[PDB]
């Protein structure tokens, strides 16, 4: 599972 | 798909209006997973879910780890040029 970042 | 150059305009009080996933430590590019409605990426018109971000303002992002990309992307201001490709 990959990370997600809101930017 | 074809590599594209896309211009995004944002003001200093805003973020980019995207979510990213992936990164070199996961063996995949920095990928746009969300375009948030009404925020700068949506407004610019040329960035979409599934695009890999190859570079921003001439900074290569092809072999960047997730958090490296966050730092680089969040530092950009004003008129921001993206190099992107949909795969």
């Amino acid at each position: 599972r990959w990370p997600t970042s809101i930017l | 798909g074809p590599i594209r150059k896309v211009l995004l305009l944002k003001e200093d009080h805003e973020g980019l209006g995207i979510s990213i996933t992936g990164g070199k430590e996961h063996g995949v590019p920095i990928l746009i997973s969300e375009i948030h409605p009404g925020q700068p990426a949506d407004r610019c018109g040329g960035l979409h879910v599934g695009d890999a971000i190859l570079a921003v303002n001439g900074v290569n992002l092809r072999d960047t780890k997730h958090k490296e990309a966050v730092t680089i992307l969040s530092q950009q201001r004003g008129e921001i040029e993206f190099e992107v490709v949909y795969v």
